[PDB]
């Protein structure tokens, strides 16, 4: 939501609240049986320990 | 796993093969000491000049071998022939002397 | 080349603008082919068996 | 080196020299070698270079 | 002394960490660039190795050394290294800013750009070779706009060259009381004209050839008369400067009762020579040595005031280079290499820039700057060099691959790049294959015991050497083949092929060794591959067509 | 050739001028649309000899017998191209360089052969410093290092017979304006007068080591590189893969970073510029320089689009994975096997299996002999 206040304004009427939806990232879901798919092979996320 | 002639790498002409390490095993360097232990020394020279590197050396193996000649005409390793560029391409002029 | 070209004189054998690269099996494995999938760039028009 | 000079040295008429032996680490015998070729296949490269 | 006790703690430890070096460091360098360098004046030397956090061999011979450059270090610190903080540092030191001055400074480069424009005019060899040029460019051999870039139509540049032979002929073959004014009214039209950078090279180029032969035959009477002759500077000072062209200097020197003058017997007509081509020179232009001395000397000082201006502004401006080449710093580009560009094109920036025309300074040449950089950007940065507009493609789809993928939400093909960009629907493709840089043939591939991707990339300029054995094979049985004919049958059917000789040959030169290229060799072959395809006979020469 | 010992020394810029075939030029290393080379660049035809076997570049010149010519068009000589892998480029560096090995191994080479400290020496090269060069009998000794307004001062002092210099021709100026053996006798002396063990103790070290350099066949100025090597293109390649991506080795890297600097170094004196841009690009040219022979010793390594410090020529003899030790000694080896062994007590202790597929892959060579040779197939096909 991309707001632009109004100069002569630190918290002055709003100007703009252009609200677009936007695209980032494929996030690759979880099987059922917790292995990923990410180069059609089923890889899996090992736990870390630190 | 066996390999007699494969394919080779490109930068040192060494065998390197791929399908299944298509190549010869690692004739390491503990296997050096282990030759050099015995007193055997022909066969550490073709198992660094014939079989593996110099580039004439293993073809004309291979003919000897056909024509049932078992004979071998070592050459020199490209290995140390790269080592010989390399350290020139360095402002170290290193040659061999001919006598 | 020298005397092959000659032997390609001696027997007519017009020698190929091809060179043969088919994907043969590897050494040693001794199988039944269970089955064939054909991907297809789309820009190629695909042939009689895919 | 030496043993062979004085000695030849001691063959003829002069005298060689005293010396009194040492005692290296192998890390620290093999350190010196004439040959540098194989000196630079364990040593640091560079420096032997 | 202090890391000397740590270099003690060392030898008597045998190891170190990194709250131990950095608790005995001196209390001021905190250079990470100073920090590793001696880190590993520590390390190097042995105590080997610096350990972060201990709890073998080392092997080295040149300890001394290392701790005598770190005691060194200690008081007055090795200060910078890592030529980005140099460069900094060394353009750092500038009052970096010209406040309504570089118009002053652009004074001082229009009176060394003038002074020089007006010494030229007064110079006899570049008029002439204008003059010439006049000639020959009118001569269809070369543009009227190539040998001037205009003035402040070249049909009225040809009235001007005109105009130049008129002022010219009379200012010269009047040759002192109105040749002056003459030279005066050439001056006054000379001042006005332009000329292609090139073309004052040319001018330069020839004036230079003037100071390199004056000083040139400087050496001739100097080392002739003041070197060789034993001629002190106060008895030649006395003689040169008041004639310096007629031999009334030296000649009537010689008889001068002095001591040079009693030895100079010897380099007389040397020094005759030097005078007499010195005179001929000035036929070159006309006017005494020392006016062409003083006038370039005239031109050498404005010159050197204008390249002066050149650095001052420039060292003004690096600050504006280095803020503006950071914007780059990830297109595949060094950072000194971006920054060095930019101060090139900043320097062709201050070659052209002109406060007739009202601009201010600072935006001007930012554009300057940036163009050059990215000219640099696309010339000098991929592997594989790729032309210029090409690269703008490449930009282009990447500008619209972005759009493209929020656009349509999932990702673009290139059938649908190939009608947002109006581009053939082909170069899209044939772009994308070629817009990526190539790997690193040492790429760790860490999969295995330990190799390199260069380790697996094979070969194929080798012969397999089943392929060796063959020909080989071949060779001796086609040998053999070959010892199954005559002379004439085997010569010939040797020399129509490649048969252990040099390059083949054709009918021509065949029948002309062998006298007839006719269809007389022509049944000499067909009959030789008449009984060679006879089977029987080539059975193992089929048996060599494997298949 | 079973030729002898291996001599060693220093590199004549004569030395790497006879080695070379031509000059490289430029930075271009193939044309991205023909695959073929560009000229004269890293890669190349017309220097480095020819790509395909006995054929030109251009395609004037095809044949076996043509061995020998070079092309009219772009002067290849049609010659094999393995001779691709033994040629060498020089690079006419325009300004003087000092080569790291010498200037960095603890001792400096150049150091303690120009009898200076470490910290001078590093001053001279990347012009923090001006050093005075044979300053004459007018106050100065020689070695002595100055600054900005010490130099500029010092040209009042004298405006002639002052002779100071700062970068790799200041040092270069030092090593050739030097002459030994004037060192030798004044070691003599220093041993002979001076009486201190400590003092004529190194006083035998540096005699020792200048009579030794002397006795070598080296010189002085050879520590700075005029001329530097390129490594043939083959040992540097620039391999197809498969896909357009083409996966070059390093070096092409460093050598074309190395040659941008030095022709934009030509360009920027040729123009007259001011001098911070040329001291700038000088000590840049000496880090792409100090990277190419070692990329190391200097601070950073000038990484590559990785994260990987990019792969070097001192780099690639230096390391268990050099060329000595990791592929001079243990070398892959044709003619070979291996499987998993299993035990087999029926044999006798001089003996043991070997199956019937690997003995036939083993020992493929010998069949094929031993088949022509009893002639129960005609040709090795
Ligand atoms: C098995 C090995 C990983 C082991 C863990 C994988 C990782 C990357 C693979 C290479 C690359 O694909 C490049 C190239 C593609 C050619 O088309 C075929 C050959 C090459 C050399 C490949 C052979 C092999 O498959 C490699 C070495
Ligand atoms: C860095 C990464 C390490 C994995 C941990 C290595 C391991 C194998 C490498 C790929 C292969 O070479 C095949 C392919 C060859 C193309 O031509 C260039 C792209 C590809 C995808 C390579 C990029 C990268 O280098 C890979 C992923
Ligand atoms: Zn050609």
């Amino acid at each position: 939501r991309l707001v632009i206040y109004e100069r002569e304004a630190p918290e002055g009427t709003v100007k703009d609240i252009k609200e677009q939806e936007v695209y980032m990232g494929e996030i690759p879901l979880m099987t059922d049986n917790g292995t990923f798919v990410i180069n059609g092979t089923e890889r899996v996320i090992v736990s870390q320990l630190h | 796993h066996a390999r007699s002639t494969g394919s080779y790498s490109l930068v040192t002409q060494q065998p390197l093969g791929g399908k299944a390490q298509f190549g010869g095993q690692r004739f390491g360097e503990m296997e050096v000491w282990a030759l050099e232990a015995y007193g055997a020394a022909y066969t550490l020279q073709e198992m660094l000049t014939v079989k593996s590197d110099d580039v004439n050396g293993r073809t004309k193996m291979y003919k000897n071998i056909v024509d049932g000649n078992h004979q071998m005409e070592p050459g020199m390793p490209e290995s140390f022939n790269v080592l010989l560029k390399e350290i020139r391409s360095l402002g170290i002029n290193i040659e061999l002397e001919d006598e | 080349t020298p005397e092959e070209k000659l032997l390609r004189a001696i027997f007519g054998e017009k020698a190929s603008d091809v060179k043969d690269s088919s994907l043969r099996v590897p050494n040693g494995v001794s199988g039944t082919v269970i089955d064939v999938q054909v991907f297809t760039r789309d820009g190629v028009e695909k042939d009689k068996r895919a | 080196r030496v043993k062979i000079a004085n000695r030849e040295l001691e063959a003829n008429g002069k005298v060689g020299a005293t010396y009194s032996r040492d005692l290296l680490g192998i890390t620290k015998a093999s350190l010196a070698t004439e040959s540098f070729i194989s000196a630079a296949s364990f040593q640091e490269t560079t420096r032997v270079l | 002394s202090q890391l000397k006790l740590l270099v003690t703690r060392g030898k008597e430890q045998g190891y170190l960490t990194y709250a131990e070096v950095n608790d005995h460091l001196p209390e001021d360098i905190v250079d990470s660039d100073q920090i590793e360098d001696i880190i590993q004046m520590i390390n190097d030397m042995g105590i080997q190795v610096m350990e972060e956090a201990p709890d073998n061999t080392a092997d080295e011979d040149a300890a001394e050394a290392a701790a005598q450059v770190l005691s060194s270090v200690e008081s007055e610190i090795g200060r910078t290294t890592d030529p980005v903080r140099m460069y900094m540092r060394e353009m750092g030191t500038v009052e970096l800013l010209t406040r309504e001055g570089e118009i002053d400074i652009a004074k001082r480069i229009e009176d060394g750009i003038n002074q020089v424009q007006c010494s030229v005019a007064e110079y006899p060899e570049a008029i002439t070779y204008l003059l010439e040029q006049y000639d020959r460019v009118e001569a269809e051999e070369a543009r009227l706009s190539d040998l001037i870039t205009g003035f402040v139509d070249p049909e009225l540049a040809r009235e001007k060259f005109a105009e130049l032979r008129a002022q010219y002929v009379v200012t010269r073959d009047t040759i002192h009381a109105t040749a002056q004014e003459e030279i005066l009214k050439l001056s006054e039209v000379f001042k006005q004209f332009r000329l292609v950078p090139k073309q004052f090279d040319y001018l330069v180029n020839s004036m230079r050839v003037m100071m390199d032969r004056v000083r040139t035959q400087e050496r001739l009477i100097m080392k002739l008369c003041v070197e060789q002759c034993k001629m002190p500077k106060k008895n030649f000072i006395t003689l040169f400067t008041g004639n310096e062209t007629s031999d009334t200097w030296f000649n009537a020197a010689i008889a001068m009762n002095k001591p040079w003058s009693e030895k100079l017997h010897d380099v007389s007509e040397e020094v005759h020579r030097a005078l007499q081509k010195l005179q001929q020179i000035e036929e070159e232009t006309g006017l005494t040595i020392e006016q062409v001395k003083d006038i370039n000397r005239r031109m050498s000082i404005g010159e050197a005031k204008a390249r002066r201006a050149k650095k001052e502004m420039v060292e003004a401006n690096l600050r504006l280079v280095i803020s503006i080449a950071k914007k780059y710093t990830n297109r595949g580009l060094q950072f000194l290499d971006l920054i060095q560009e930019g101060n090139i094109g900043l320097m062709k920036a201050v070659d052209k820039f002109e406060y007739r025309r009202g601009y201010k300074f600072s935006t001007y040449a930012t554009w300057w700057i940036r163009q050059a950089i990215t000219r640099s950007i696309a010339d000098q940065a991929r592997t594989i060099r790729i032309p210029v507009h090409m690269i703008e493609t490449i930009n282009k789809l990447n500008r619209i691959s972005r759009q493209m993928l929020q656009e349509m939400g999932r990702e673009p093909t290139p059938e649908e790049l190939a009608e947002r960009m109006l581009m053939p629907e082909d170069k899209i493709r044939k772009v994308l294959k070629i817009a990526k840089e190539p790997i690193s043939m040492e790429t760790p591939i860490g999969d295995d015991e330990d190799s390199h991707l260069g380790d697996f990339i094979e070969d194929t300029t080798l012969e397999l050497p089943l392929d060796s054995a063959t020909t080989e094979s071949l060779r001796a049985a086609t040998h053999d083949v070959l010892a199954g004919l005559t002379a004439r049958e085997a010569k010939v059917l040797r020399m129509r092929f490649g048969i252990d000789m040099n390059t083949d040959y054709t009918l021509e030169e065949v029948g002309k060794q062998f006298d007839v290229t006719r269809e007389r060799i022509r049944q000499i072959e067909a009959k030789a591959l008449r009984k060679l395809r006879h089977p029987s006979r080539s059975e193992v020469l089929r048996s060599f067509l494997d298949d | 050739e079973e030729f002898d010992a291996i001599k060693i020394a220093l590199a004549s810029p004569d030395m790497i001028r006879s080695w070379s075939f031509g000059e490289v030029k430029k930075p271009e290393t193939i044309n991205y649309r023909t695959f073929k080379p560009e000229r004269d660049g890293l890669f190349c035809a017309r220097i480095f000899g020819p790509v395909k076997d006995y054929e030109c570049l251009c395609g004037k010149y095809k044949r076996l017998k043509h061995r020998g010519v070079i092309c009219e068009k772009c002067g290849v000589e049609v010659t094999q191209t393995k001779v691709r892998r033994e040629r060498m480029g020089h690079i006419e560096l325009a300004s003087p360089t000092a080569h790291i090995w010498f200037l960095k191994s603890l001792p400096s080479r150049i150091g303690l052969l120009l009898d200076m400290p470490l910290r001078d020496i590093e001053r001279v090269l990347y012009f923090e410093s001006y050093v005075v060069i044979e300053g004459g009998m007018t106050n100065l000794e020689r070695q002595q290092i100055l600054t900005e307004e010490q130099y500029l001062d010092a040209l009042e002092e004298f405006g002639d017979e002052f002779d100071a210099k700062m970068g790799a021709e200041a040092i270069q100026a030092l090593l050739k304006s030097m002459d030994l053996e004037q060192e030798c006798e004044q070691l003599r002396e220093e041993l002979n007068e001076t009486n201190s063990e400590t003092k004529r103790k190194k006083l035998t070290k540096r005699i020792k080591l200048l009579e030794a350099f002397v006795q070598s066949g080296n010189k002085p100025e050879w520590m700075i590189l005029t001329v530097l090597p390129v490594l043939p293109p083959d040992l540097r390649p620039l391999v197809p893969l498969d896909g357009g991506r083409f996966a070059t080795s390093d070096l092409n890297d460093l050598y074309r970073r190395v040659i941008n600097r030095n022709n934009r170094l030509k360009r920027l004196l040729d123009l007259a510029a001011p001098d911070i841009i040329v001291r700038n690009e000088k000590r840049m040219l000496q880090e792409a320089v100090d990277a190419l022979l070692d990329n190391g010793r200097r601070g950073r390594a000038i990484t590559g689009s990785n994260k990987r410090p990019l792969k070097s020529l001192a780099d690639m003899i230096k390391g268990k994975q050099g060329r000595f030790r990791q592929n001079l000694l243990g070398k892959r080896v044709d003619y070979s096997g291996r499987s998993v062994i299993t035990v087999g007590p029926y044999l006798r202790l001089h003996q043991c299996g070997l199956p019937k597929k690997m003995a036939l892959e083993l020992f493929k060579p010998f069949i094929y002999g031993k088949l022509e040779l009893r002639g129960l197939a005609t040709t090795i096909k």
